[PDB]
C-alpha cells in the first residue's frame, strides 16, 4: 500500500 | 485545492471520485483495499452513488475507468451533524476493484502514529482551483 | 470554471490542535487535525478526499477532507478528519464485514 507505481511529481513553476 | 497543481496522471492511484446518479462528482474517496473506500461522513454517499478509480483527466476519454457499484454504507455511528466530528464513512464495493499501475491502496496509522505539527503532507482532489 | 480537469495536488504542513484553535476556536475536536494556511487550500469538491504523509517511506492516510475556509482562504488551515483517531473503528468494520 502507499506507493504508487507511477510515482508522483510534486514541483512547481 | 487553491493554488495546487496537476498530478501526475496515476500517480494518486487510490484517489477515487464519488459520482452521484447523474454522473456528478460530489466527492473524493480513498481505496484502502480492493473492496473497501473510506470518505467523509458529510460527503452523505448511499448506495445509489458509484465509485469511480482510475480517473485522472475528466478531459480524457482513453482513460482505464472502473466505475464500481457500492453494496453497502458504512457511517461512523459517532458522526456529529453539527460539529461534523467523527467525519468518516466507509463504502463497501460490491464488485472489487481490479489494481492496476493506477489503481491500488493508501495504507492506514496505526492509532498510535505520531504525525507531528510541521510535517509535510500532501493533499489531493478535483476541488475548485480558485474560489 | 474553476473546476480542474485534472486531479490537483499540494504539499502543506500539519498544524497542532493548538494553533489551528487560534483560527477555528472550540470547534476544533480531537478526532480533528488542521493542516495548511500555508498558501494552499482544500476547496468544494475536495471533501473525502485524502491528507496523506510519509510513513516507512509510503503514504499513509493522516486525514480525511472534512471542512476549511468559507472562501477557501489559503491563508486559513484546513480541517480533516484525524484517521489516527478513526482507524480503530475502520479495522473494526472491516473485520466484521
Amino acid at each position: 500500500c502507499g506507493v504508487p507505481a507511477i510515482q508522483p511529481v510534486l514541483s512547481g513553476l | 485545492i487553491v493554488n495546487g497543481e496537476e498530478a501526475v496522471p496515476g500517480s494518486w492511484p487510490w484517489q477515487v471520485s464519488l459520482q452521484d446518479k447523474t454522473g456528478f462528482h460530489f466527492c473524493g474517496g480513498s481505496l484502502i483495499n480492493e473492496n473497501w473506500v473510506v470518505t467523509a461522513a458529510h460527503c452523505g454517499v448511499t448506495t445509489s452513488d458509484v465509485v469511480v478509480a482510475g480517473e485522472f483527466d475528466q478531459g480524457s476519454s482513453s482513460e482505464k475507468i472502473q466505475k464500481l457499484k457500492i453494496a453497502k454504507v458504512f457511517k461512523n455511528s459517532k458522526y456529529n451533524s453539527l460539529t461534523i466530528n467523527n467525519d468518516i464513512t466507509l463504502l463497501k464495493l460490491s464488485t472489487a476493484a481490479s489494481f492496476s499501475q493506477t489503481v491500488s491502496a493508501v495504507c492506514l496509522p496505526s492509532a498510535s502514529d505520531d504525525f507531528a505539527a510541521g510535517t509535510t503532507c500532501v493533499t489531493t482532489g478535483w476541488g475548485l482551483t480558485r474560489y | 470554471a474553476n473546476t480542474p480537469d485534472r486531479l490537483q495536488q499540494a504539499s502543506l504542513p500539519l498544524l497542532s490542535n493548538t494553533n489551528c484553535k487560534k483560527y477555528w476556536g472550540t470547534k476544533i475536536k480531537d478526532a480533528m487535525i488542521c493542516a495548511g494556511a500555508s498558501g494552499v487550500s482544500s476547496c468544494m469538491g475536495d471533501s473525502g478526499g485524502p491528507l496523506v504523509c510519509k510513513k516507512n517511506g509510503a503514504w499513509t492516510l493522516v486525514g480525511i477532507v472534512s471542512w476549511g475556509s468559507s472562501t477557501c482562504s489559503t491563508s486559513t488551515p484546513g480541517v480533516y478528519a484525524r484517521v489516527t483517531a478513526l482507524v480503530n473503528w475502520v479495522q473494526q468494520t472491516l473485520a466484521a464485514n
